[PDB]
This record gives structure tokens, sequence and C-alpha cells, in this order.
């Protein structure tokens, strides 16, 4: 069922909201435990919109994968109620509750397309942490590996991205002792950027850096694209040079 | 029964194809599955029943409803892959009685067996202290277990027996032609504390 | 139902040791044990009738009818691909295999399964555009699916044997690695895969393409299965790449072997060239760019104006990156790739990583201390 | 006849000419020797043609692939005086089949535009770039690679 329609996933701050709230909402399941719901929105659009999300009842066991519950019941009552109201607005997929990507979403992704006509894979980072965004987006495509078995279901990252609705983002500053953070502006918020850049490639750097002391010793298998990026680096030797200045600024403040 | 949720585990085996039960072990099967949901539904319109299957890795085909239609509709399709995965089914299903459209009601497990069930005596006897702290029962129709393997099944069953109004049962089916009915012997229909 | 019981009962009295097999099917049927009667045929036809005696597939032919949603449709297949095997003539066991085929209730892939035991046939008589038509076909009903364990592994060694004949040896170094994921011994010997390692190992010998010297290591399948004449081919992979011209023309008999070398012995003393560039450029380049050429010329004993050819084309694909300089007579390297799946370069790389998340961090600090009221 | 010229490899006229004389001259079509276009008495008008399209070609793929080359070497290959090569180059040049620019001298052919400040300049970007590209996408593989089902 439809994963592959999505290239760009954006999400409105309503659902990054909606999910915390759900987690509690629920009984107060979690731990080990997740807590799911579902993702109304869009789809047939290569831009994905998520509009709403609404709670559902999920017990999870991300350490086993012969277990789990998921509430059948709600994503059908679901899905034949919300027509009338949206006739876009079908259900988009689910929400995973971190801290990361794991093999152990397959599973669960595969009765989500059964009953739902659309699903994907969106991973919000736990509780409330970030200045930035917490959400990746994934989406399950199949693939030939030609060591085991050709059709195996993997997941390949996608864009994240966000957007809303002119009323959202009113809505926003209203409730909110600010308006947003960082990405790109001011004259001070360019450098906070570039120091913004700095915390975050040495994070991405520590997953290689960890995950090779454990293949080497630990044997966790050899992939052609870990080494493939890693021999890149040393070869292209960036070479320092010139240029970018001006001396304009001056004369302008002297005329006023 | 009167505010019972149940979860029926639906066995889809290379045993169920069987011709043990004239004509078929499927059809009378799904006799007697068709019969334990009407029976509830008669007893008590409160009463709900779900569906999980036993056999392969889990999936939660219907949550709490008082439909027949959803077990009658995956009795006819079969499983060559995957028999009796009992300790899985066990799990799953005490997990998603908890939330309920039927809420504060017993807390009960019907499954069927009518293959060998291959799970040995050391996961059976771990399950039943599960069973206890949680205070859900698990009944067995045992078809699986005379048909050409001795019954492992009985001492767990008679240990799991009261810890509620709504105690465990051994309902024995021959294995030979006589259904997969024979629910005369001990009830299941409906809960009661008995054996 | 019951015309087969009738004939079984016969038959029942004599043969050795098959009228144990004989009893049992009569006493499971009669039970209408439906599983422990399909299960009975399969064990019945590999060591009985059919080769300790004759007429099983005459009995088949009764029995798969009317008991047919008695057995299960993989089943159906197991049981019929042990008669084949032992039949002479594979065109009276082309002409079964078809007709026999069936499927009712319990719906599986017994028509894939029965179309490999087909190609296995078209494999015996030796027309290889009949084989190469029939693989094409089976492969791709089998690959869509995941659920394919058994089947996998018998059809992957029968595709294997049509490669290297054919004498092709890209196609069977894609297709031996499938098979190692795969594996199953349902009725595989240990001669087979004596037989895949040697090609494989040889196989990336043969090509023009990609350095799999160090790969060939690492997979289990030549690892864990030796002969003498493999204990000349682990010398012979890195022979080529120091580059000698002598230790793979005096264990030059491992090729007689195979008839994958049919038109790739004009394509092996062009991977000698190949590997000699390999060698050096892999460890010089990533530090510093640039490498001289006449020690890559020497090593390949062959002249000056043609390892540049080789080389030109090895740029060309993208299998390395760079120039050849002939103003100074130096080959400067713009990127070398990473030979696959060997485990000195994880450790070489993580050292590396580790200088470059200092830098990022001493940097940092200095970022913020300039530019701090502006920053807030 | 294909294979040769699709494969980007250094080649010359004084072999190509030799052996694609018996190949095409022989080749039955329908069924017949003639064919033209490069094969018989017809087609030796247009094989004249030929020639000079292997040496375009061959000037081409030493373009692009390298940035420095040595005159002396480029002639070997196009069967070419550098007096005949130095004319030919300059109708070339202006066509704009290739861009190469070649000396009296015989020590370089400058394949890449001469070292000016630019070119250096650009790479440089472009080189910082795509590691950042990079470094990204391999996380999101490699966390499910590690946590898996957490059977390991």
């Amino acid at each position: 069922m439809p994963e592959l329609a999505v290239q760009k996933v954006v999400v409105h701050p309503l659902v990054l909201l909606s999910v915390v709230d759900h987690f509690n909402r629920i009984g107060k399941v979690g731990n080990q435990k997740r807590v799911v719901g579902v993702l109304l929105g869009s789809w047939q659009k290569k831009v994905l919109d998520v509009s709403n999300s609404f709670a559902v009842p999920f017990d999870e066991d991300d350490k086993d994968d012969s277990v789990w519950f998921l509430d059948h019941d709600y994503l059908e009552n679901m899905y034949g109620m919300f027509k009338k109201v949206n006739a876009r607005e079908r259900i988009v997929g689910w929400y995973h509750t971190g801290p990361k990507l794991h093999k152990n979403d397959i599973a669960i992704n595969e009765l989500m397309k059964r009953y739902c006509p659309n699903s994907v894979l969106v991973i919000i980072d736990v509780k409330p942490k970030d200045l930035g965004l917490p959400t990746e987006a994934y989406i399950s495509v199949e693939e030939v590996h030609d060591d085991g078995t050709p059709t195996s279901k993997t997941f390949e990252h996608v864009t994240s991205e966000i957007g809303a609705e002119e009323a959202e983002e009113v809505g926003v500053e209203h409730l909110l002792r600010d308006i947003k953070d960082t990405t790109v502006g001011t004259l001070s918020q360019r450098i906070t950027n570039q120091v913004h850049g700095l915390k975050g490639l040495n994070s991405k750097l520590l997953d290689i850096r960890t995950y090779l002391e454990k293949v080497a010793s630990g044997k966790l298998p050899i992939n052609h694209h870990i080494i493939y990026q890693l021999q890149d680096v040393f070869n292209l030797l960036p070479d320092a040079s010139l240029q970018e200045f001006v001396k304009a600024f001056y004369l302008k403040t002297n005329d006023q | 029964m009167v505010l019972e949720s149940t979860m029926v585990c639906v066995d889809n085996s290379e045993y169920m194809r069987n011709g043990d039960f004239l004509p078929t072990r499927l059809q009378a099967q799904q006799d007697a599955v068709n019969i334990v949901c009407h029976s509830k539904t008669r007893s008590n319109p409160e009463n709900n029943v779900g569906l999980i299957t036993l056999a392969n890795d889990c999936e939660v085909l219907t949550t709490l409803t008082p439909d027949t239609g959803r077990i009658l509709s995956k009795l006819h399709t079969v499983q060559p892959k995957g028999k009796i995965t009992f300790c899985t089914g066990i799990r799953v299903a005490h997990l998603a009685l908890k939330h309920r459209q039927g809420k504060n009601h017993k807390m009960r497990i019907i499954a069927f067996v009518g293959s060998p069930v291959e799970d040995n005596e050391k996961d059976l006897v771990k399950l039943a202290k599960r069973l206890k702290k949680e205070k859900v029962n698990v009944d067995i129709i045992n078809f699986g277990e005379e048909e050409v393997n001795t019954e492992k099944l009985t001492a767990f069953v008679n240990t799991l027996n009261g810890k509620d109004g709504t105690g465990s049962h051994l309902v024995t089916v021959p294995p030979g032609p006589s259904l997969a009915d024979a629910l005369i012997s001990s009830p299941i229909l409906a809960g009661e504390g008995g054996a | 139902m019951k015309d087969v019981p009738a004939f079984l009962q016969q038959s029942q009295s004599s043969g050795p040791g098959q009228a144990a097999v004989w009893h049992r099917l009569e006493e499971l049927y009669t039970k209408k044990l439906w599983h422990q009667l399909t299960l009975q045929v399969l064990d019945f036809v590999q060591d009985p009738c059919f080769a300790q005696g004759d007429g099983l597939i005459k009995l088949y032919e009764n029995f798969i009818s009317e008991f047919e949603h008695r057995v299960n449709p993989l089943s159906l297949v197991e049981i019929i691909l042990h008669v084949v095997r032992q039949m002479t003539d594979p065109n009276v066991a082309l002409t079964f295999l078809e007709k026999t085929r069936e499927k009712v209730k319990s719906s599986d892939e017994a028509v894939i399964l029965c179309k490999t035991a087909i190609g296995a046939l078209k494999l015996n008589i030796g027309d290889l555009q009949a084989t190469k038509e029939t693989i094409e076909d089976v492969e791709e009903m089998l690959n869509n699916l995941p659920g394919v364990t058994s089947v996998h592994s018998r059809f992957y060694d029968l595709s294997s044997k049509y490669y290297q004949t054919i004498g092709n040896h890209a196609s069977y170094y894609k297709d031996a690695l499938r098979f190692l994921g795969c594996v199953d011994i349902k009725d595989l010997p240990v001669s087979e895969q004596q037989e895949r390692a040697f090609t494989l190992g040889l196989a990336g010998l043969l090509g023009e393409g990609v350095f799999n010297f160090g790969e060939l290591l690492m997979h289990p399948v030549l690892e864990s299965l030796r002969n003498t004449d493999r204990q000349w081919l682990i010398d012979t992979l890195y022979a080529f790449n120091s580059g000698d011209v002598d230790r793979f023309q005096t264990l030059k008999s491992a090729w007689g072997q195979q008839p994958d070398l049919a038109a790739n012995e004009a394509q092996l003393l062009r991977k000698i060239q190949l590997l000699c560039l390999m060698e050096m450029t892999f460890t010089r380049p990533a530090n510093h760019r640039q490498l001289t050429f006449e020690e890559i010329a020497k090593s390949a004993k062959i002249t000056v104006n043609k390892v540049e050819l080789l080389v030109m084309k090895a740029l060309s694909v993208g299998l390395v990156r760079g120039s050849i300089d002939e103003v100074d007579k130096r080959v400067h390297m713009t990127w070398v790739q990473p030979r696959v799946l060997d485990l000195q370069q994880i450790k070489g790389m993580k050292d590396r990583l580790e200088l470059w998340c200092t830098d990022v961090k001493s940097m940092e600090l200095l970022v913020e201390h300039q530019a701090q009221d502006i920053l807030t | 006849l294909l294979k040769l010229f699709t494969t980007m490899e250094l080649m010359r006229w004084s072999t190509l000419v030799e052996d694609y004389g018996v190949e095409l001259r022989k080749g039955s079509s329908e069924t017949p020797a003639t064919d033209v276009f490069s094969s018989t008495e017809e087609g030796e008008k247009r094989w004249k043609d030929l020639k000079n399209r292997v040496v375009e070609h061959n000037i081409r793929i030493m373009a692009k692939y390298y940035t420095r080359i040595t005159m002396k070497r480029m002639a070997q290959l196009l069967d070419l005086s550098v007096d005949e090569s130095e004319a030919f180059l300059s109708n070339l040049v202006v066509n704009k089949t290739i861009f190469a620019k070649v000396d009296r001298l015989a020590g370089v052919i400058n394949f890449q535009r001469p070292k000016d400040p630019n070119n250096l300049l650009n790479d440089w970007s472009q080189k910082l770039n795509s590691l950042m590209s990079l470094v990204n996408k391999t996380t999101h593989l490699i966390a499910k690679e590690e946590m898996i089902h957490n059977l390991q």
C-alpha cells in the first residue's frame, strides 16, 4: 500500500505537540511501552502535510518482535468516520516515540498498511528535547539484497521539514512566550546557526565512530556504504583560498 | 458470559486441513468457533470476543467487538506456516484484553488446540505464574493432543483453576470422527468456576 | 478416494524394507491423518521404490490424484523431485512433472517449485538457450516472494552450474552470493559446495572490473571448505596485486579445471595491470594525492603504451578517478575505491574520525568567543 | 565496432583501419558483401571521414579524463606530427568539438583552463558541501542497523 509517494515531509506544530500528550492520556502506559496514534492528513501529494493526530491505545515491546498489541478497532472506525468531514484526510500513518529507527519498526508498519490506506513512519524523539526539530521521516522501501533473499523490507530516510496553515502559526505565538527558534534570520541568527551547525555535525560523526568499534570487534556487519563515506574525506583534501570581503559599511552611517 | 472480555485464539495448522473430523477438521472447527460466539452474544449482549492468531508471528486481528463474522472469515483461510504458538498467544492476549469497549469486565483466554502443542513444560509452567499475577485464566479445548500425542496440558489447566469465579476448563473433544464440538463435557460457552 | 490403498496393500507384502513404509501409509489414511500421510510419501520415494524398487511413478499418479486434498501443495512437488533425479531419461521426467501439478486448500508456491524441477532437466539435455529462459522466468517468480527457503537453495546451485558452463565470470559472481544466504541441505552433497568455492574465488580474478580480493577471504564458502586446488587459489589472489605474471602461470592449473574461463583468458592478462595500480594507489593516495607511474608499469611487466590504456578505461567507468600526467610520467589520483568487507580498513578510519571530533570542539569555542555580544 | 568507441580508452588509427577493413567490407547484410557508408567501394568515400572522427574522439576523451598530458604522447595516438596536429587544433577549437590548448614546445596540453585563482576557488566549495550531505545520510541507515529488533 502507498508509502512510495512521499519525497518530502512537512509537519504542523500540532503534531509535535499532540504526540507528547497522547503518551500520558492512554492511562500512562510507557517505559518499555510506547503510545501510537493515527496521523490524519493528505496523500497523493509529493508533499506530505500531516494535519492532525488523535490518540489510539498501544502496548509495544521493542526488545522482542513476536509480541506487540495494536488496536485494530480504532484505525478502521476512524478512517470510516472521517470521510464526511474531510475527503482528502485519511490515515497517513503512525508516529514512533523514539529514541531512533529500529528494525523492530517494520513489523508494526505492515499491519498499518493493511488497515489504513497509507502508512508512514514519523519518529519523534522521546519527550521534549532540543531547540530545533526532533522528527525524522522514513518510507519503507523494498530492495533486493544480493547476498540474502530479494524482497527485504527496510527503511530509507527522506527529507524532514515543517510547514503549517496561517491560523495555526498565529496560535503558536499567542500561547508561546516568544516566537520560534533559529534556522536563519537576522545578523545574530546567522552566527548562531554556525555554532548550532558544529554541535550538530559532531553528533553525526559519533554515530559512525562508535559503530566502527563495534564492527571491528563485536562483529556487526561491514556495509559498503559506511566505508565509502569515510574514504572520501581523506581524498578530497580541501585547500583554503582567497576572497569575500567588502568595506562599504562606514560611508552609509556618515551620510546619515 | 455476563460481563466477560474473551479473546479467542485461532489455530490454523497443517493439522487443521485433516479429515479426522468428518468430512474435514476445518469445517468441524468452524462450526465450533461460531457456536462459542453465538452462545456468548445470546448469553449477554455486552459480552465481546476478540481475535488473535496463535500461528506464526503475532497479528492482532480484531480488538473487542460482538462480531461472529470476523472469526468465521479467518477460519476459511489455512496456514501451513505456523501452528500453535502458545506462549506468545497468551502474552498478546493479556495486553490486548486491557483496553476494552466493555470496560471493567473479567479477563478470559479461550484457545483452541487442534495441532500437537510444540511448547515443552518449561514454557508452560512459566506462563502459569504470569497468568496468576495478571489474573487471567486460559481454557484449552483439547482435540490437538490425543490425535498422535500425549496431553502435556492437563497439569497446567488443573493448577490454573480457581483464581476467580470464571476458572479454567479442560474441554475434551475426541481426535477421531466426533467434531470440534463436544462442548457438553466442560463449560466454555460462558464462564464457570469449575473445571 | 480409496482406489489407491487397494494397490498399496498388494505391494505391501513385497520389497525388503519397502514393506514398512507401506504399512504406515495405510494406517494413517484410515485414521484420516492427512498431515502424517503426506510426510510418509516423502520418505517413501527417497530410499525405496524407483531406486531399490521400480514403479513409484505409476503408484504416485494414482496417489496424487485422489489424495490431492490430503497432501499439501508444497509437498507434492517434493515427492516428485526425488524420483525425477532417479529417472534415466530427462524427457519422460519433464512429461510427468508438468502434468502432475495441482493445488487445493492451504495455497502455496507449488507451481513455482515444480518449475525449478523442469529447469534442471533442460540443463541435463545441454541446450543453452533453453536453460537460460527457464532460469529467468523461475527466478523472477521466486524472487518476488521472500518466503522461499529450500527452493531458492536448489535453484541457485542449478543456475550456478549453467553460468560457469556458458563461461561468463560476472553472472557467476552475483549468483553465488545469493546461494550463500539462502543455503540448506535437502539433497546438497559435499561435492557441490566445493565446486562453488573454487569457481567463485576464480571469478574475481577473471574479470576486469572490481577488486574482490579482500572480500573473498571473509566469505564463508571458500574459507570453511578446503582442498589443495583452492590452496593454490589463496596465493594467486594477491599475486596480481603485487604484480607477478609467474605466481599464476605455475598455479595456472586452476583455470583448466573450470570452463568458466573460455574468453576470460583475454581479461586475465588485463586484470593483472589494473591490480598493480590498485595496490599502490590505495595506500599512498589518501594522505597525499600524487604517486609515481613508473613503479606501476614495471610491476605490470607489460609496456608503458598499453598500461595507460587500461588505466584510462578504469577512470572512465568510475572504478578509480583522477588523471595520468605524462609531462612528469606520474599518476595523480583524485579518489580511490575502498575495497569492501575488509576488517583492517574499519580500524583505519576510526582513529582518523576521533581526530576530526576534536577539531570541531576546538573551533566551536573560538567562534562563540568573538561576536558573543551579537550571539546573545 | 560499436564496443571500441563506446568504451573510452585511448586508441589509434593505425590499428583501427586494418581490423575493421576485413569485417565491414566482408559483412553480409540481407545477404551480400555490399552495405556502403564505410564498407565497400562507394563506402570508401564515407570511410575517409572515419579517420578524422577517431582523431577528434581521442583528443576529446583525453581532454575530459586527464587535465594534463604531453604533446609527444598525444601525437603517437592521433597519428600526426606536431606541425600537422597544430593546424588541426586551430579549426577544432573554433567549431567547439573539444577545448584544448597545445604549445610548440610539446611540453604540455592543458585540457583545463590555465591555473588562475577562480578554478581552485570553485573546487574548494564543492568538496566541502558533498561531505556534509553524505555524513547525514549514513547516520540514518546506521541507527536501524544498531538497535534493530534488540535481539543482539
